């Protein structure tokens, strides 16, 4: 029972925080069914039950003391969802399906059940391309997802906090890619929205009723970006287009200039800001097979080829457009249908290494999908096979590697919700097609490594007291 | 006198085909002679391939000398052509000087100097002795004895034991150190055990920077915005203790140097190459440390002002007699207060004057 542990210190990282105790004084309230019913003694299976009885109160923060109802439903409280994965395994009446308590200490110890916040399953399972949060802090908090359905598009809207989502088709074509602009002396929050038909679209979430469109590009509309202001446009023809982010919310604004540095044989996928904020004056982007950077005032600061690839790695993976690119005192890179990342300098613009994950997946496709990366020197690879790589930037070392949760991870985020809590969006593939969304915590590479740490810390300590013993 | 040009006739004939013994003979002129001859001894070839005489005369010449451009490059060219012959000369190497060189050659502003093949070298010398762990975890030891934080995150980023043996922290703290490097063990693995020790060390010797970078792993939860000193006996408190464990937003984080990085990484390249070949602190427990007088607290320190914004002071079991007016006034957001199990003789009825007292215990 909850009276039955002992706990130490709250110190959250401690060699020693709970302890177990019978002070030799079942209960009905904590009780296993199979010893309710008077069959046979405790035995062992049952304990796992209690526990599992345990992890219920522990979860529900003792709700139940004041056919075991859902602890979110019940209680107010976060999902947690591994655990609760965890309590309906081992809470079940079959005293065969009880896992052993080896395998719960053991599915107990793995990082991803803390850090893994929330999970979210598509019911209609729509083919989902791109999805855009909102940076309302507010209660306000939610995802815009997007996804080409029919011949219009469908234009989801996923509500974390309630679970909920309405999809509908607004855009007269399929759609791509999305983008928010937030005006706050404006007042005014404006969702950017683009088919491939060749049109740009706002369409203002605090009233349905506000809609508006831009100028059309002949191509399909491929990327945008807000830079905190400058509304980016990165087309199929190269183009790059400025946005002013006053004017806009009218429909029909006009763009300020017209930079073509690219055409259709090598469209502009992404582009990104730096990260250091001593860089923060140059944009860049990854035009096709070139690495573009230019300034705040819409001039271009270089261009880089990246055609000389092919002489150190494969020039068939060489030879390929760039997806993700990502800015930091290194320059990442990684291209389409291949498994290699492309490590550039922004100084010399010169090649300085390579990192190929097949090493990596093949030591538990391979083709890498998207890139995000934070200033705690952590780097995230989310692999076509569903997999997540954890590199880390002092060392360009391994860290975890995260998979059979989705089949494929299709985009991958980094953004904060209402409770300024800072998180990381995974949207993943699963095909038996369903799309499934999770929330990761910011805080997971550190959490692997202090886990990491402090499990093998306890187990020096259980064995120098067992060999003390002995 | 005339050795020197016979030396260099020995090594014009250095060249000729199987030129075999002739090491022992230059060993003791170099022995004697040791300026011009070290100069020259880049002749000493691969001969006799075991007395460790000869290679502590070689590392004693150069940490003699250790300042003639050239002559340490060719030294260095030597010790690696030996080490390839034969890996049993590490362990030698280890032994006798090889640390008290190599660190105070690369210390010495190695960067910021056109000698990249130097740096090439001497870092293909490191991966080369960086086998056999147990050497690696010595040098760290040594690193360590010497106040060197340079290369003591270079020990850690290519895997080095910081709990060896008395461990490492607590001979770091016994010591006069620097903040650089005690940090840098703490991040690294470090017993919590040897942690506490290493605290009481440093409380002996009273240091506030240690002290505080010590709490700033053991007593500190940056999630929970609370610090949790609960019961590690410490006699006293003192602001400037825990000056540094508020948040203190002025502060900043900027990367002060990467050298110790970039060395790591590209030693660790080159032992591949060979195998292939707001939120404010609103908790503060202080349960259980013995204190006697909370006095040095508050007094307008530089704690002074991270105390407004205070929601719980817990301050049971330990000896306390009274409670300092000033620290109430200062205190303007307590709403727990905790002095059960203390020795209080008499209640101070200023302790209600507090703004938002609710539970007083
Ligand atoms: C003062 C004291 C004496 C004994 C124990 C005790 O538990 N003994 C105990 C007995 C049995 C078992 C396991 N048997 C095996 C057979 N099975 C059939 C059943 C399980 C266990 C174990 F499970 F450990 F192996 C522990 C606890 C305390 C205590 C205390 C304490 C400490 N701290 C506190 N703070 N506040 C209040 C408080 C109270």
């Amino acid at each position: 029972k909850p009276h039955n542990v002992l706990l130490f210190t709250l110190y959250p990282n401690a060699a020693i925080i709970a302890k177990i105790a019978d002070y030799g004084i079942g209960t009905p309230g904590f009780r296993a069914p199979e010893v309710a019913r008077g069959n046979v003694i405790y035995n062992q299976q049952a304990d796992v039950y209690s526990f599992g009885l345990l992890l219920y109160d522990i979860l529900t923060t003792g709700g139940r003391i004041v056919k075991l109802p859902d602890p979110v439903k019940e209680y107010g409280c976060a999902p947690w969802p591994m655990v609760e994965k965890l309590i309906k395994q081992c809470l079940k009446e079959n005293p065969q399906e009880r896992p052993t308590s080896a395998q719960v200490f053991d599915i107990l110890n793995s990082a991803e059940l803390v850090c893994l916040t929330r999970r979210i399953l598509l019911p209609k399972n729509v083919i989902v391309e791109c999805m855009v949060a909102t940076h309302h802090n507010s209660r306000n908090a939610s995802i815009w997802l997007g996804c080409g359905h029919t011949d219009r598009g469908q234009l989801s809207f996923l509500d974390l906090n309630t679970e909920g989502y309405t999809s509908e088709e607004v855009a007269d074509s399929r759609i791509l890619c999305l983008a928010l602009v937030h005006l706050p002396v404006e007042k005014e929050s404006w969702i950017v929205s683009g088919t491939q038909s060749g049109t740009l679209l706002v369409i203002n979430t605090e009233d349905g009723k506000k809609r508006h469109t831009l100028e059309k590009m002949t191509d399909s509309v491929t990327c945008l970006y807000c830079n905190s202001n400058f509304l980016l446009v990165g087309t199929a023809d190269g183009k790059l287009a400025i946005f002013e982010d006053k004017t806009v919310k009218l429909k029909g604004a006009a763009p300020l200039k017209i930079l073509n540095i690219g055409n259709v044989s090598t469209p502009l996928m992404c582009l990104s800001e730096s990260t250091n904020s001593t860089e923060r004056n140059v944009m860049w982007g990854g035009c096709g097979t070139k690495i573009f950077s230019f300034s705040n005032d819409f001039t271009i600061q270089k261009l880089i080829e990246t055609r000389t690839s092919q002489l150190f790695s494969y020039a068939a993976f060489s030879d390929s457009n760039i997806i993700t690119v990502v800015v930091d005192t290194a320059l990442y890179i990684a291209k389409q249908n291949s498994p290699v990342v492309e490590v550039w300098d922004k100084k010399t613009e010169k090649l300085c290494g390579l990192i190929d994950c097949v090493h990596f997946l093949r030591e538990v496709s391979g083709r890498v999908k998207t890139l995000c990366l934070q200033k705690n020197t952590a780097l995230w690879i989310g692999t076509g096979g569903g997999h997540i790589l954890l590199l880390d930037l002092s060392t360009r070392r391994l860290i975890r590697v995260i998979y059979n949760f989705c089949n494929s991870v299709r985009v991958m985020m980094t953004a904060q919700l209402g409770s300024l809590k800072n998180v990381m969006l995974v949207l993943g593939y699963n095909r038996k097609i369903q799309s499934c969304l999770t929330v990761w915590d910011i805080n997971l590479p550190h959490e692997v490594q202090n886990l990491e740490k402090h499990i093998e810390v306890r187990k020096e300590l259980a064995e120098k007291m067992r060999r003390t013993s002995v | 006198g005339i050795q020197k040009c016979g030396l260099k006739v020995i090594s014009s004939i250095v060249h000729f085909p199987d030129a075999l013994g002739a090491m022992d003979s230059v060993l003791h002129t170099l022995q004697m002679y040791p300026d011009d001859q070290e100069i020259q001894c880049l002749g000493l070839s691969l001969i006799g391939y075991t007395g460790h005489l000869l290679a502590k005369i070689l590392v004693s010449s150069l940490y003699r000398f250790k300042d003639v451009a050239e002559i340490q490059t060719k030294g260095f060219q030597t010790i690696l052509a030996i080490l390839k012959l034969s890996a049993s000369f590490s362990k030698l190497l280890v032994h006798h000087s090889f640390d008290l060189v190599i660190f105070h050659q690369m210390s010495s502003n190695i960067m910021e100097q056109k000698d990249q093949q130097f740096l090439n070298l001497c870092c293909k010398c490191f991966a080369k002795v960086a086998m056999d762990d147990y050497l690696k975890n010595v040098m760290l030891e040594r690193a360590c004895d010497q106040n060197n934080s340079i290369m003591v995150e270079c020990l850690l980023l290519l895997g080095a034991d910081a709990n060896q043996a008395s461990s490492l922290i607590c001979q770091v703290c016994e010591k006069e150190s620097s903040p650089k490097l005690v940090e840098l063990l703490l991040n690294s693995g470090s017993r919590e055990q040897d942690v506490r020790k290493a605290l009481t060390i440093s409380i002996g010797k009273g240091d506030s920077q240690i002290i505080s970078l010590l709490l700033r792993r053991l007593a500190l939860d940056v999630a929970n915005n609370s610090i949790c000193l609960g019961g590690f006996c410490i006699g006293k408190v003192e602001p400037s203790w825990l000056g540094p464990l508020f948040p203190d937003k002025t502060s900043n984080l900027r990367k002060q140097t990467n050298i110790a990085s970039t060395l790591a990484r590209m030693v660790i390249r080159y032992q591949m190459k060979s195998a292939v070949e707001r939120e404010y602190i609103t908790s503060l427990d202080l349960s259980a440390n013995e204190l006697r007088d909370i006095d040095a607290l508050s007094q307008k320190c530089c704690i002074s002002v991270h105390l407004e914004h205070l929601e719980k002071l817990e301050l049971h079991q330990n000896a306390l007699t009274s409670f300092p007016q000033q620290l109430c006034e200062t205190l303007k957001s307590l709403t727990h207060l905790d002095l059960h199990s203390n020795k209080f003789t008499s209640f101070p009825s200023y302790l209600l004057k507090m703004s938002c007292i609710a539970n007083l215990d």
